[PDB]
């Protein structure tokens, strides 16, 4: 079995807005805040990794209480 | 030891060697337990709910189902009052004669 042995306490977002109402939800991970732009990290271990269609859930309209960016491009 | 009533069936047992052991957890502990794994369920961090918001989950749940997420968190609200009502309803149907009530004082009178 798998198991960790160290922590580390980070900010997350279930989601986020980032385009004219679309909606994008990690695969199986979190979105982590670093200098003003988002990124995925995975759920059992912490390394951030650039934005990619191949982690992402589209939606065709986000959740009301997902966080919005117009920023974030893809 | 200190009663007026004789029609009793357990103190007849007891004193004639049948007697029912309490178990080695008692059932506030198990409450307990059903009770932690709920909130660690629905509170942050979800543990019992593979790590997500409880709403966000019953939205993919819903949604592998075969239903489309545009009407999803358009209806999140009548979801939500649906699910209440569906908690009522199951709260409220034990008064009746259920079956798992039956189940029950099935065992019990077994």
């Amino acid at each position: 079995s798998y198991k960790p042995i160290s922590f580390k306490t980070v900010l997350v977002s279930p989601g986020l807005c980032i385009s004219g109402d679309v909606g994008i939800a990690p695969k199986q991970g979190y979105f982590i805040k670093h200098n003003d732009h988002w990124m995925f990290t995975g759920s059992s271990y912490y390394y951030p990794e650039p934005i990619s269609d191949k982690n992402v859930v589209f939606m065709n309209t986000c959740s009301v209480n997902f966080t919005k960016a117009p920023l974030v491009y893809l | 030891t200190g009663g007026s009533e004789i029609r009793d069936l357990l103190c007849v047992q007891s004193f004639n060697g049948i007697k029912v052991l309490p178990p080695i957890l008692s059932e506030s502990q198990i409450s307990g337990y059903t009770t932690a794994a709920t909130v660690a369920a629905m509170f942050p961090p979800w543990s019992a709910a593979a790590g997500i918001p409880f709403s966000l989950n019953v939205q993919y749940r819903i949604n592998g189902l075969g239903v489309t997420m545009d009407v999803l968190n358009k209806n999140q609200k009548l979801i939500a009052t649906a699910f209440n009502n569906a908690l009522l309803s199951i709260q409220n149907g034990f008064s009746a004669t259920n079956s798992a009530l039956a189940k029950i004082q099935s065992v019990v009178n077994s």
